[PDB]
């Protein structure tokens, strides 16, 4: 089942694709071992997109989020500057 | 039943003025209103050496060296827009006086941190021209 | 924690409380404390 | 482990580091808290001081003779000097050292 | 526990936390104090940095 | 900024060997070994504690 | 907004470095931090490109992209004033790069690690006993030409022609560039990602176009074809036996065009500068950070 | 407060500490005893010895 | 030079007496610390300064 992860980094997009390939290096051969790519479209291992920038010093203070029953741990990127881009494929 | 709030307290940050400490006996000083346009300052010393029966002149050059110091105070965009706006209800007036207290605290903090940085730079430049004890006990 | 961050008329005394402070709070001598850096150092809203 | 001022606080607050009781023939383990007035530095640093021991009476009555120039180590014999928070007086006849 | 035919001289170093005393003669160094101007660095989206 | 850290350098030899007229300037030390035919193999250094 | 960063020198400066540095006014320089004042360490690429014999160009590209950018205008003794570059602001950038690259009208500039020798763009600051190198800025087509020449040298290291690869050519002048022998595992990682992309291309490459290009070289001849020397390649013989079908060709192109955007964006290493209105009489241009 | 420096360190931007202290509430209880056989006569008045 | 010693025995006599200690024994030796920082050495109750 596909996953949505998020990433904080202080690098360029050129660096973000290489370090994300090295980060996803177990999962690519995990998918390769379990499911052989029978067709030609399964080879896309997802993509990335810049959601925008923020302050590199005061970033990502942790916080808590309560519903009526429970509490998940949650990060808080404070004073965010939104800027969407398109999708660049991980491979 | 009640919860007693036994008062709030804070430290009045006193300004430690640069002449209020006795480090400024090591350094006389002149308020020069335009240090931005002084790239260089030199001092010529003509020292005349007398002669002794059983002449020499030491013209030495000395140069100044500048020092830049800078910290960074910080302010949210809330307490500028509520600072420019005008209150009319006393709850907004109580918000406004708190915001101007925060901005005045940040400004006075900025000049106070700059003054402490001046003492730090003075201590650093005096330690830089400071040889140790066990050399000038003998060379003197 | 139990810390209230509402604004107050903070009475100013002349005792220098902050003798080895940031090392103490990072060690947690206080029961409950709030480190406010930068933008959150203001009086919060009513 | 977590927090160093927490360690000094939990030393000062209740000071229940499994200590013994007093005013009894043998030591029990204290359950009733804040009834005995006790303190445990050996559970703050977890070390132990060397008591005065020896091998025979010979090195004892050497160490009682001169406390400065004596032997700590004989041929096979040995004697470990008394270092402690309480530096005790030791009387052996009229020879008495510090 | 048998000695080889070659000895050694163990060099090492030791860091010592000292309290130095700074002495200087009066009016050693004339200086000039500038004008403590403020500035505006960065407009982050909710917070400005002076 | 006055709490500075002077570093000094220490050295001690390990496993030297005195020349053959060995001798002693001491009285109350006796060893159950051959006096002329002993050599060190180790050193002993004091600690901070 | 006020973007002025003054860098304090820890010692004085001799007059020859003063005369050299005042020639180097208006060039792009990198910085360690973005704070108010900084010292001479952390400025320039000399901390990662040290006074050594084996360079590493891709780690220099990483140090360029990771840190911020600035321009040096006012330089004196003990002090030199820099002006930062932040996205959202426009600047003037002068053309004081001694390999004299003529800039196209309204193209796009690109910063660059110094490929034309360490000694070419370097000020030796022996007074503070350190070195400041100046990163090259040159236009984007010459940038991609230098970069693909670097990687083709890195991949043709193990084969052998040398002067026809390690020397760029421009309308203004042809230049030589310094070549290492190994760029380390980061250059090998760039080749890793390039070969990853390339092998998945040749898995998913379409077969209608090969069936075009066989009959096209046997029919037509062009500058786009004379590099084959009028010879069909062998995989054109052992690939075009299959029939031509529309659906899998569309399904191949629908992933090929996705992958080529990533393959372009992998060559986006180093900060780019889309400038505007360059004038050949002022040797400056209105630029901003893309 | 902080101190401006010449070198570029990551500058602390007006840190503000708020600590609180809670009350150590604890109480004292004593134990008086009194037998009621002489308490009926404290409210009344004496007339016989 | 720090307190080097080629046995335990010269240490256990060096804390005993100082002015008449042995610098060079038969096979072993010892070296007084002539360091700028002169540490007291606590061996039980035999100090040395």
């Amino acid at each position: 089942g596909p996953r949505f992860t998020f990433f904080q980094s202080s690098r360029g997009h050129c660096q973000i694709m290489n370090i994300l390939r090295i980060y996803y290096s177990p999962s690519i051969m995990h998918r390769y071992a379990v499911v052989q790519p029978l067709h030609i479209e399964e080879l896309t291992f997802g993509a990335v997109a810049c959601l925008g920038t923020f302050s590199a010093t005061d970033g990502w203070r942790r916080s808590a989020f309560n519903y009526r029953g429970s509490s998940l741990p949650v990060v808080e990127i404070d004073s965010f500057y939104s800027n969407v881009s398109d999708w660049e494929v991980i491979l | 039943k009640f919860e007693v709030l036994l008062g709030v307290y804070t430290n009045a940050i006193q300004y430690v003025r640069f002449l209020e400490t006795a480090l400024a006996v090591s350094c006389v000083n002149t308020e020069f209103k335009d240090l931005s346009r002084m790239i260089d300052g030199k001092i010529q010393f003509r020292i005349s050496v007398p002669t002794i029966a059983h002449q020499r002149t030491f013209i030495v050059v000395k140069n100044c060296h500048k020092h830049h110091i800078s910290t960074e105070m910080e302010l949210s965009m809330l307490d500028l827009e509520i600072l420019h706006s005008i209150p009319e209800t006393p709850v907004e007036y109580a918000e406004y006086v708190g915001a101007v207290k925060t901005v005045a605290s940040a400004l006075q903090f900025g000049v106070d941190a700059l003054e402490r940085g001046l003492i730090n730079t003075v201590l650093s430049v005096k330690l830089r021209h400071a040889p140790p004890m066990f050399i000038l006990q003998t060379l003197a | 924690e139990g810390v209230e961050n509402r604004p107050f008329p903070y009475l100013t005394v002349d005792a220098d409380l902050l003798s080895n402070l940031r090392q103490s709070a990072a060690e947690g001598l206080f029961h409950s404390f709030d480190l406010l850096v930068g933008k959150d150092a203001r009086e919060a809203g009513i | 482990n977590r927090g160093l001022y927490n360690m000094v606080n939990e030393y000062s607050q209740r000071l229940g580091g499994h200590p013994a009781t007093s005013n009894t023939e043998v030591q029990f383990v204290v359950i009733a808290g804040t009834d005995v007035f006790l303190e445990q530095p050996c559970s703050f640093l977890q070390e132990a001081f060397p008591a005065l021991s020896a091998s025979s009476r010979a090195l004892i009555d050497e160490f009682m003779s001169v406390k400065q120039t004596h032997a700590p180590i004989h041929y096979g014999h040995y004697i470990i000097e008394e270092v402690a928070p309480v530096r005790r007086i030791l009387k052996f006849g009229n020879k008495v050292v510090f | 526990k048998i000695h080889p035919g070659v000895a050694m001289t163990v060099v090492r170093t030791d860091e010592i936390l000292s309290e130095n005393i700074l002495f200087s003669s009066r009016a050693s160094t004339s200086m000039f104090i500038g004008t403590p101007n403020v500035s505006r660095r960065e407009a982050r989206v909710d917070a400005v940095t002076f | 900024p006055l709490n500075r850290r002077m570093q000094y350098s220490y050295y001690f030899p390990v496993g030297l060997f005195m020349p053959n007229p060995k001798y002693t300037t001491s009285a109350a030390i006796k060893m159950l070994d051959n006096p002329t035919q002993q050599l060190p193999v180790e050193a002993w250094i004091v600690n901070k504690n | 907004m006020d973007l002025k960063v003054v860098v304090s020198l820890s010692s004085r400066l001799y007059t020859d470095e003063i005369a050299k540095m005042q020639q180097r006014i208006g060039c792009i320089l990198p910085l360690a931090s973005t704070h108010g004042t900084q010292n001479v360490q952390g400025l320039g690429l000399g901390q990662v490109y040290s006074l050594e014999t084996v360079p590493d160009y891709v780690s220099m590209y990483n140090y360029l992209s990771d840190c911020t950018l600035a321009v040096l205008d006012e330089v004196s003794v003990d002090s030199l004033i820099l002006t930062k570059i932040v996205p959202g602001q426009t600047y003037a950038i002068k053309n004081k790069y001694q390999p004299f690259f003529q800039w196209h009208g309204t193209g796009s500039l690109s910063v660059m690690p110094p490929v034309f020798g360490r000694e070419h763009a370097t000020v030796k600051l022996e007074s503070n006993d350190v070195d400041i190198v100046f990163p090259m800025v040159l236009p984007t087509p010459i940038a991609e030409e230098v970069l693909q020449k670097i990687l083709l040298f890195n991949v043709y290291s193990r084969v052998v022609v040398h002067m026809h690869l390690g020397s760029v050519s421009y309308l203004g002048h042809h230049y030589e560039l310094a070549l290492p022998e190994v760029p380390g595992p980061l250059g090998l990682a760039l080749l890793d990602n390039l070969s990853l992309y390339f092998c998945i291309m040749v898995t998913l490459l379409p077969r209608a176009s090969m069936r075009l290009v066989r009959g096209l070289i046997r029919h037509e001849h062009h500058d786009l074809l004379n590099l084959f020397q009028e010879m069909v390649p062998d995989e054109i013989a052992r690939i075009d036996l299959d029939d031509l079908s529309v659906a899998d060709d569309l399904s191949r192109m629908r992933v090929m065009m996705t992958y080529l955007q990533s393959l372009a964006s992998l060559f986006n290493l180093g900060p780019r500068l889309a400038t505007a209105a360059y004038s050949q009489e002022t040797l400056t241009a209105t630029c901003w950070l893309r | 407060p902080t101190i401006a420096h010449g070198d570029g360190r990551r500058p602390s931007k007006q840190r503000t500490f708020i600590v609180v202290k809670n009350c150590h509430k604890h109480h004292i209880s004593t134990e008086m005893e009194l037998s009621m056989l002489d308490l009926e006569i404290l409210h009344s008045i004496p007339e016989t010895p």
